[PDB]
Formats: structure tokens, C-alpha cells, sequence
């Protein structure tokens, strides 16, 4: 069970966030909806009842995300879990001979302010706030889990900052959850492949469709339902520590 | 093109911006992603897939127009079969390299004919698979097909006789002494008015659906309505 | 949930497979113990209950391993799970210049044949019986589970055979996810670290203490109910296909 | 034989970049030192001969990457490899519960700036540039490699933002090759160990030498002149493309 | 350079271990083409010329293997190097459920002997020739290249039993070369992606056009000479060290 736990959720307003903060209600827990102020997290969270509260922050903006915690801390007492699912896709080639293009560094930099460096503050924040609980019995204080992609292994035409960002969630995974043993914090990093969420519901139908027939088994895009019990499965098991799980239903994007 | 060329000017009147926040996962690519994987699966096929063979021998039975026909009908039973979650492997039996159907075949396919994932050869469908896996399709065979045979080589004949000419395939199956089977018309529908002979895009479609364990009804939903009333209850 | 769930669990006599065996048992799951006939099965198949029976098998034989899917088929008529928990692990150095002491040729081909050949065994076989089943919802018969280890990515001194048959089971872990998706079974694979099994007990109570400490977080040895967990996750997430997880607490074997 | 080819190789007045310039320029190609302007690279460029130039650059400015490009083409004419070395490096937690100190997003941010963000304005900038090449027999217009670091895999204490810019330049190395396939330019990522630069120089000897004494074989730290080597090999074989390297001598990093 | 070294190529008398060997014999290094007695191996060492030598010679034997690195000794006095490229391919789908067919465990068993079984044999049996070298200036005493592919990671459908072996010599390779490290030996594996080599002969045509077609760059089948070519460069590194590299031109393997 879960029952009692406080879950802080980035980008918890929509998509992978909104299901797993569904799924973490439902079993008992308390959730914060850390998003956006005009995500339309508030409609959400009252939606979610009493358990579930909303907290409009920037997650790459350091003050932001102190206020939401301190929200977090004020309401429920503490924090247990953190899932960072806040992250925003971007579509562009690096450069394109045909048309003489050139990526933006622009969109680069906001990718990675977006998925990197927002995992990053809101790791550290959430780790500061974590410190402080009493070790329970087998001497965990919290539990971190960030979603990052498959475009981190196989990232295709157009995904290099995408790409870049989810790689960096990667990489960075191992080192964070070195440095957080001691403080008895574990950190997993849950890499998607294709899912039903708004960012993919948008397209038109017949791409939907292929996106479908591209999954091996099953032939389907990604509940979002799935990944919050994949979540739900990360946070039970005390054993799952700095290590990367693509639920993605063994597919392996093309270029 | 001048309505959209008009059209297109008051769209840009809009200037709305704010589109989709710019937050795209995918490049928008698609046509070449699916041709990508419809290569990639009939790839797979080639080294795996059930054989289904068209036997271009019939190229002596048939007018320019008929041969114009057949080959109309090949490429869309070829686009029929790329498109499926479980292609068969096509084969190309009896296509003489100089003939009129490989000429007409090479020059509607350009060079795409050299890269289409199916095996085209000289030699015959009985120098290719033993003689007792092969079941030749014929509308005038004494046995009725009952059921879809995966270890079973189907044999259909890419002859279009606008033109009757009865027996002319089971006529070529019996040189051989292959068995022939004959897809269930009478058992399961009303024929009404029409001719019992389907084109070959018709054909690997009905075969298609029952590879994919569809019934018969299903399998037989390609049988144009015209020619028929009902499936029999 | 596993309730009417029937799992083929070999090596489920001992260690992982046992753990795995119990947990899925005590919530109303069947299993079947795919073991060798000296392995003490037949008492812990007789202490589990009914639910449970005991098949002695050699994961390395045709013969057995149709036995006893045979025996699983007669008792049960359906085989939904299969858990790759059977293994032996050689210690022993490719070359010793030091002592002349070169790897003898038997020790590699017997513990390929039976962690390598017996898993692709176990699972070309019961892919038959679980391509017997009729689709449930989701088009899904059955899923396998295999036990790789870390050794596969992080192998020590003289671990270089054990290294191969984990590493060989990792690599074809995808393959066979390929070829069982149009079938609708799923292949999954678990590389656990370091747990405490009558594997590793057999080494010095010394060595016991510093491999315990040696783990990030949790700084233990795993418990094999925690593989049972995952093993359990895995079965209930329908979209975990063709990916291979570390459990291993974070930890990265040295030298 | 690298006679003849143009490389503009990023960080090139110290360590890698300049052991990699040092043995191009020595087979016959020409260099371009791409540094800072109060970094020492004038005397390398002078030092090194006619066929080395110094691009005084800040890889993180659109701007004095354009300039060097620029400086570049009309000094050499064109540009034929583009040799990413430039980066830094921090030691910082991202938490530490007994002095209460957390990781300082700036920190973050500008290692993610150095190594990551700038790494991205070179490639697409340089890519930009290698496009208006024709074509040799092979039809290929340039090449591109980027230095990563086994951080991005084995990631230590105190190296999360290192760690999370070397796997953003990992997880990037394959879509960016999938971008400029058709353009005729390889990609490809060598991710260095431990090597005896003025980036490790700095820290104490002992652990220093702890370290060198941990690499299997050689035991002792890289030489930049490996790094070159590896780096000329890259250019000189025309098949590979959107792979990462590992020149670290069997070195897997602990905690 | 490479003069004077001496090479045990296993498979040297085709395909990419012939071509290691021409490139080897060119450069001005001895080889001994370890092949089978009916591989044409003697008429490949005729045409290269009097320092190059063939052994008949089984690599799942390990008297065979014995007696062709007498005969090395003998001709030449020393190992040097030791590139394994002996292995065969096999088209089997692990179930086929329209068929009723089910993966061969003869076939899996023969893969497995003759890539991973005798890949092994040979390193272990070499290992004590080159242990009997002098140790170099850097002490270096050897050598080996294995060779895998990448099924290893990306293993397509009825490619079970050789994603299998590949995978096992990437999972030993690294416990091998912590192994041999006392005594100054290096191991090294090249995962290739698609060559045109006698090996490719049994897919059909169009099948090898497509696969080729679907390379990113360059799009076409890999040459010997560029194998030959990244194993002179592992060769020449001292600093590459229980390491895979991908030779593939960035292609991934779809199901
Ligand atoms: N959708 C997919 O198929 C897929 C696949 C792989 C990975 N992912 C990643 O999974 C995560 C889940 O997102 P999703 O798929 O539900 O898409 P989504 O847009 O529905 O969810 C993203 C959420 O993040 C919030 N958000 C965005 N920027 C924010 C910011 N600066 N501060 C705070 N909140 C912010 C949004 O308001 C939204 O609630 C994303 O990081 C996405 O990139 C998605
Ligand atoms: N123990 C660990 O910490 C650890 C770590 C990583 C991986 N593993 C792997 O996990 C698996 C679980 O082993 P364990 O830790 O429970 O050790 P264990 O010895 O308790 O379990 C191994 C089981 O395999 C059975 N077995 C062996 N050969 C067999 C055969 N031919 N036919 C049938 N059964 C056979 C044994 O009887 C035993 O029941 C093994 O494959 C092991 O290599 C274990
Ligand atoms: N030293 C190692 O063992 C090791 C290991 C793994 C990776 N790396 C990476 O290798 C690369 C080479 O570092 P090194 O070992 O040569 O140390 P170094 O400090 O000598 O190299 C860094 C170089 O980058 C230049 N540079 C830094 N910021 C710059 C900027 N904004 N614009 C332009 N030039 C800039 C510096 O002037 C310097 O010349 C670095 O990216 C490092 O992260 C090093
Ligand atoms: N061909 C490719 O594109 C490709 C891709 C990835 C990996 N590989 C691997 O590269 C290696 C080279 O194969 P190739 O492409 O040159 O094909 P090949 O058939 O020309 O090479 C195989 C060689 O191994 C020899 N051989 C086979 N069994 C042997 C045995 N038992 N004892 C001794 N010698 C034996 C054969 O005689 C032959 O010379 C193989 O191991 C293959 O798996 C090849
Ligand atoms: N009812 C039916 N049963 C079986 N095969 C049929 C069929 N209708 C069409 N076909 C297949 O479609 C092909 C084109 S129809 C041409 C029919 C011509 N009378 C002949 O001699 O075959 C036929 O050759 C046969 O292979």
C-alpha cells in the first residue's frame, strides 16, 4: 500500500503526472499537483478531493518550487515520493541542407531549462525537504522517480535537444542516487516509449494509428495507467535504486 | 490550386499564432516512416513470410488490354499485401524476363521493381516448392476450400480473361497434378447475378483476412456487393 | 491481480524462484516447481499447498521440460507465467600466469548449458503450451520472466562464464520479445545484484558483511521476496516487453 | 592520411583538444584552436606552426562561434572536422544532509551551459558550415566528434551536473547522426576515462593516483596522445557513425 | 606500426577475418589464418605471401585450437594478437504459432559452440601463449579482438540463438580483459552492424539491398577494409580496454 504517503508530482495537471497522481489518491496517498499556473491544475486537484492539492510553480525556477514545497510541507506535514513528469517536446532538425536551416539555440536552451534543469531543481529541493523525515524501518527517507525518454537511447530526426535532455535525466540518474544513499533517498528514472497523453492524443488519427501498429506488443499506444503503476511498483520495491526502466513495449524508434 | 492559393491568403489574415506552443514530439515525416516499416516488415517476410505465388503464365491468353489489366490489378494486390500486419512472401512465378507482362510490369513500377520486396524468377512455382504443399486456386475446381492453411503454398493465377475461357487455370494445374481448391461462393453467399471469377486484388485480400484468422464472412466481405445479395444465414 | 494465474517457476526450489513461487502462491496464483529431482522440490511444493506442484525437471533437457509442462498442462490446463530463476554460478579465472591455471573448457559449457541453453530451453517450449491460450483482453497469452545479472554488464574476476550465459540472455532477451509479439507474449528479463540466497551465503561470513556494505542503498544484501515483487509487477504491467531491469540497489561491481 | 583536411577543434589550447591538434597538424592537417581569449591558445596556435590558427571563442555565444567558423574559412578555405574538447568540470552533491548544503542551480546551469548547451552551438554551427563541402568519393562532407565522459555512465559523488552533461551529449550523439546522414557528416562521441590533463592535474595526487592505480589495464591515466589517436582513427574510417567510445581502459567508476 | 607483431585470426580465410589478415600482412605483420580444414584457408594463405600461415584448426575444440598455436609458435615464436572472428548466422524464429514450428535446441546449441563457446576457447587458450611474451615498455603482453554484432543490443526477428551468442562475448568481454589485466593483456569486441561478406549470401537479395538502403551514413554494406582498418586502430591503442564498439554506419535493427 501506499496509503499516507505524500507524493509531490511535476506536471501533475495532465498526462503521465495527472494518471499517477490518480492512481497515488486512489490507493490513499496525498498528492501535490506541482505545475504550471494556467495548466488548469486547480479543475484537477479539486477533481482528485481533499487528498490532492494544487501548486503553481515553474519547476525551473528555484523559487517557485521552494513555494510549492513549502505548500507541500504546510498541508500534509512532508513529502515521501517526488515524480518529475514536467517536460515540454520540441521537433527540429539540426540543420537542413535543403532549406539552409539551422537549429535554434533558443529552443536547445529551453528544452533543457524545461526537462533537465527543472528535474534537477526540483530533485535537489525535494531531497532538502526529504532529509528531514525519520528514516523508517529500512532506513528510507523518500523515494525520487523522473521520467525520461526512449529518445535518450534511440532518439530520432528532429530529437537532438529532446534527446539531449532526456540523455541528461539518464545520465545524470546513477550520481544522484550515489550521492543521496547516505541521506537514505532512492532515485529511478522510468523511460516511456509511446503513450496516450495529450502530447500524443493531438495528432491527427491515421498517425495515431501507425504510432499503434509501430508498438511490437501491444500493438497499442501507452496507458498512462500503466506507467503510474509502474511508479506505484518503483516506489514499493526498497531494492530498485539507480536504474533506468523503459516501459515502452519493446519498441525501438526509427530514424 | 487557385481556391487554396485564395484560401491560403485569408488563413494568413489570421495571424493567430500560439500554435500548438511550438511543443512537437515528432517532425511531421510520416509517409516515409510508414514506407520505412512497411520495407522493414516485408523484409521480414522475404526471410520468414507464407509463399504466395502468381503465376504469369497466361501472358498467350490475354489482349493487350487484359494484360493492361493484370498488371493494374498486381500492383494493387502488391500495395494490398505491403500494407498488412502479416504480409505473405510474393513470389513471381513463370514471369519471362523479356515478356510483354514484365515489360509492362517493369515499366509502371520504374525503379522501384528492382527494390520490391518479393522474389520474381523465370522458373515455375513446382521448381520452387514441393508438389504436395502447393494448393493452386481455381474457380473451377471440384473442391471447395474450407479452411486457411498456413503450411499451404497458394497458387493464384494473374490471368484476367474478360474474354471466357473455363478451365484455362485448372487446365495448367492438372499438367502438374496439383491440387486445386476453390474459395466457398455458393456456400456462404447469395450470388445473385455476376461471374464467380475476383480479381487478384479481391483475391489476396479475402487470403489476407484469413491468414489474420478472420472468418469467413469477414474474409468474403471483399466479394463486391453487386454480385451477390447477402451472406447466407 | 494473479488470481487464477498459472507460473512455471524453474529452480523454483530455492532462492529466487522459491521466493517468487511463495509470493505468487500466497495470492492465489498456482505454481509449478520446475526443478531437479535431488533439489528438495517436492517439500516445498508439498509446504506451499495444493496450489503448488513440483515437476523435477533439467532445464537443460527437452525431455524433462516437457514433462513437466506436460505435468503443469494435466494439473492446471494452462501455463499464463514462466520465471527463468534456474542457474549455477563457476568462479574461476580465464588464465593465471601466477599459477599456470588455465579455465577449463567444461566449466564455461556447463554453466552456458545451464543458464544459457537450459532458458532458451524452458522458453521455446513453453511458448508452445502458452500459444495454446486464447487471448484475453489486450490480445496477451502469457510472459516470461528470465534472470539475467549484473554480471552481464559489470562482470568481476573470474566470472567470465557466468558473465557469458547472463550477458548471452540479456542480448537475446529482445529478440524473443520480436518474436512473440504477433504470438502476444511478453519476455522480460531482471538482472538482480547482490541477494541473499544459498548462492551467496556459500562464501565467507567476512566477505558477507563487506558485499552488504558495498551496496549504495539499501546497504544489504537484496531479499528475494523483493525479486518476487518485481517479478510480480512485471506480470501485472501489460506494457513491460523486451527490457532487462537492474535490481541491484544502485550498486556497480568493481574488479 | 589526414593531409590536407581542416579541423577546428573546441578547447584546443589544453589537454585532449590540444594533444588532438598537436597530432593532426603533425600528420599535415590544419587546426583551428576554437578558445578562450585568456586561455594560452595563442601560444599553442604560434608553437604548433603555419597550419594551426587560434579562434579565441566562447563555445556558449552564437556569436564567437561564427566568428571562429568564419576565421576559419578564410584562413583554410573550408572545414572538414570538428573536434568538441571544450568543457569544465565541478565537484558539488546535490545534497548533503549533515551540513545541510544543497547543489546551487547556477553550478548546474553552468556546467550544463559549458559542456551540453555549447557543445549543441558548435555541432549545429560547424554542421552548418561542412554542408557547403562537395562531397568526396564516399560522398561524405565532414566529420563531427564530441568528448563525452564515462560519468555519463558511471557517474560519481559530487558529479551529478558533470555526469548530466556528458549523457545529454550521449543521448544527442545518435539523432544528430540520424539529422546529417543524408547532409554526407558522421557524429560520433568518445567518452574518455581518466587522462593525465590539467583538468585532473589540479585535484590532490592522492586520489589522483588512487584512481590511476584503479584502471586495470595500463594502470596508470590516460595519455592525451591516446586520445588523439583514437580521435584521428574516427576520422580516418568512414563507417562509423552514432557511436560512443569508451577510452578508459576498462575503468568502472565507484561511488 | 604494426611490423613484426604477430596475429592469430580465427575464421582468417574469409570474409572479415580475411580481410584483417590481408590488412595485417600488408602492414608488415605475420598471420596465422585459424581456420576450418575445408574453409580454402591454405589457397587465402598462399596468395598473401610467406609471412602469413594457415592453421586447420576447429575453434569448439580445444585440442585443435592447441595444436594450431603450436604450429604459430613454431612458425613465428609469439601471439601477439588474436582478432576472433569465427562464427556462423542462424535464421530461426524461437516459435511460430500459424506454423506449429519451434526453434531447434540443435541449432541454438551449434550457434552457441561456434560464436561464444569457441570465442572463448580460443582467448583462453591464447592467453597462455601471450602470457609467455615479455612484457612491452607500457607492459603490454597482447591482444584479443572478439568480434560480436549488434544483435548483441538490436537482435531482429529469427535471430534468438546469434543475438544469444553475441551477447554472451559482450557480457564476458569485460570480465575477461579485469582478468588478464595482471598480466598486461587487452580485450577489445567490435559489434559490427551489415558487411558484405559470404556470411550475408544465405538472406535473399532484396532483403541485403533494403538492409543496405537503410544504413543512415554511409547507406551502403560495410567493407572488410574499415573492420580491418578499426582492428589495426584497437590494435594501436594501448588505452582501449574491455570496450564494444559499434561498426555499424549508425543503423538500428528493426523487428
Ligand atoms: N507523451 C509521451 O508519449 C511521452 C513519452 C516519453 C516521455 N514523455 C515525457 O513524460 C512527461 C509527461 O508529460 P506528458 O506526456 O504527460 O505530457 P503533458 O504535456 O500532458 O504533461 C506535461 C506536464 O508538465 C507541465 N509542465 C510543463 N512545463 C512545466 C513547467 N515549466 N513547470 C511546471 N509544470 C510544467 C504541463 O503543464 C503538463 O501538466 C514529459 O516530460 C514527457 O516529455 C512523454
Ligand atoms: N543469488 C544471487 O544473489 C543472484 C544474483 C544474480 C543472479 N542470480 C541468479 O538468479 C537465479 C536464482 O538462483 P538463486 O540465487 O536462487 O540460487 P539457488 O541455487 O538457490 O537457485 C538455483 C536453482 O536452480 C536450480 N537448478 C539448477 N540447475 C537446474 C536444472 N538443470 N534444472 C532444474 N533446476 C535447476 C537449483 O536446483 C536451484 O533450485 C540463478 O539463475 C542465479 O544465477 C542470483
Ligand atoms: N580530463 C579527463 O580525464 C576527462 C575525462 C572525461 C572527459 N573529459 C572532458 O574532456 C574535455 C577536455 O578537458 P581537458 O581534460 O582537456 O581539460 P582542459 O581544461 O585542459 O580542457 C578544457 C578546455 O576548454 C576550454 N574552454 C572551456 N570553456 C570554454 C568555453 N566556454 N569556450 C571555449 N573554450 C572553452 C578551456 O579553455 C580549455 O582549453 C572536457 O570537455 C572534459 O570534460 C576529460
Ligand atoms: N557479416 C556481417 O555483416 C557480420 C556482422 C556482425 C558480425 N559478424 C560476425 O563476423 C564474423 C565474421 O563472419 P564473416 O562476415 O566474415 O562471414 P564468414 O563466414 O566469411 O566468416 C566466418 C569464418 O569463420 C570460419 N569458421 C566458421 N566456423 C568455424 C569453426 N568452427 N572453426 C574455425 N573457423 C570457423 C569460416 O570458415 C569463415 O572463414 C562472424 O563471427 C560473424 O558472426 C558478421
Ligand atoms: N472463386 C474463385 N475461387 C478460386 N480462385 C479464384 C476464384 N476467383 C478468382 N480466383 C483466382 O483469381 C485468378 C484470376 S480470375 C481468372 C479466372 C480464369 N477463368 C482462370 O482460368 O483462372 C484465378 O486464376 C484464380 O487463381
Amino acid at each position: 500500500s501506499v496509503k499516507g504517503l505524500v507524493a509531490v508530482i511535476t506536471g501533475g495537471a495532465s498526462g503521465l503526472g495527472l494518471a499517477t497522481a490518480e492512481r497515488l489518491v486512489g490507493q490513499g496517498a496525498s498528492a501535490v499537483l506541482l505545475d504550471l499556473p494556467n495548466s488548469g491544475g486547480e479543475a484537477q486537484a479539486k477533481k482528485l478531493g481533499n487528498n490532492c492539492v494544487f501548486a503553481p510553480a515553474d519547476v525551473t525556477s528555484e523559487k517557485d518550487v521552494q513555494t510549492a514545497l513549502a505548500l507541500a510541507k504546510g498541508k500534509f506535514g512532508r513529502v515521501d515520493v517526488a515524480v518529475n513528469c514536467a517536460g515540454i517536446a520540441v521537433a527540429s532538425k539540426t540543420y537542413n541542407l535543403k532549406k539552409g536551416q539551422t537549429h535554434t539555440l533558443e529552443d536547445f536552451q529551453r528544452v533543457l531549462d524545461v526537462n533537465l534543469m527543472g528535474t534537477f531543481n526540483v530533485i535537489r529541493l525535494v531531497a532538502g525537504e526529504m532529509g528531514q523525515n525519520e528514516p523508517d524501518q529500512g532506513g528510507q527517507r523518500g523515494v525520487i522517480i523522473n521520467t525520461a525518454s526512449v529518445a535518450a537511447f534511440e532518439g530520432q530526426v528532429g530529437q537532438a535537444a529532446y534527446s539531449a535532455s532526456k540523455g541528461g535525466i539518464v545520465g545524470m540518474t546513477l550520481p544522484i542516487a550515489r550521492d543521496l544513499a547516505p541521506i537514505g533517498i532512492r532515485v529511478m528514472t522510468i523511460a516511456p516509449g509511446l503513450f496516450g497523453t495529450p502530447l500524443l492524443t493531438s495528432l491527427p488519427e491515421k498517425v495515431c494509428n501507425f504510432l499503434a501498429s509501430q508498438v511490437p506488443f501491444p500493438s497499442r499506444l501507452g496507458d498512462p495507467a500503466e506507467y503510474a503503476h509502474l511508479v506505484q511498483a518503483i516506489i514499493e520495491n526498497p531494492f530498485l535504486n539507480g536504474e533506468v526502466i523503459r516501459l515502452d513495449g519493446a519498441i525501438r524508434m526509427q530514424p | 490550386a487557385a481556391a487554396r492559393e485564395e484560401a491560403k491568403n485569408i488563413k494568413l489574415l489570421e495571424t493567430t499564432e500560439e500554435d500548438k506552443q511550438k511543443n512537437f514530439l515528432f517532425l511531421r515525416l510520416w509517409d516515409r516512416n510508414m514506407d520505412i516499416a512497411m520495407g522493414w516488415k516485408g523484409a521480414q517476410a522475404m526471410q520468414f513470410g507464407q509463399p504466395l505465388v502468381f503465376d504469369m503464365a497466361y501472358e498467350n491468353y490475354m489482349k493487350r488490354k487484359e494484360l493492361q489489366n493484370t498488371v493494374s490489378q498486381l500492383l494493387e494486390s502488391e500495395g494490398w499485401n505491403r500494407r498488412n500486419v502479416d504480409p505473405f512472401h510474393i513470389y513471381f512465378c513463370n514471369l519471362k524476363i523479356d515478356g510483354a507482362l514484365h515489360r509492362e510490369l517493369v515499366k509502371r513500377y520504374q525503379e522501384k521493381w528492382d527494390k520490391l520486396l518479393l522474389t520474381s524468377t523465370e522458373k515455375s512455382h513446382v521448381d520452387l516448392f514441393p508438389k504436395d504443399s502447393i494448393i493452386y486456386l481455381t474457380a473451377d475446381s471440384p473442391n471447395v476450400m474450407t479452411t486457411f492453411r498456413h503450411d499451404k503454398v497458394y497458387v493464384i493465377g494473374s490471368f484476367v480473361d474478360k474474354s471466357m475461357q473455363p478451365g484455362t487455370s485448372l487446365a495448367k494445374a492438372k499438367r502438374l497434378n496439383l491440387a486445386t481448391e476453390c474459395l466457398p461462393l455458393d456456400k456462404y453467399l447469395q450470388w445473385e447475378i455476376g461471374n464467380k471469377n475476383l480479381t487478384l486484388d479481391q483475391m489476396i485480400r479475402i487470403l489476407l483476412c484469413l491468414k489474420n484468422n478472420g472468418n469467413w464472412q469477414e474474409a468474403l466481405q471483399f466479394v463486391p456487393k453487386r454480385k451477390h445479395t447477402g451472406f447466407l444465414e
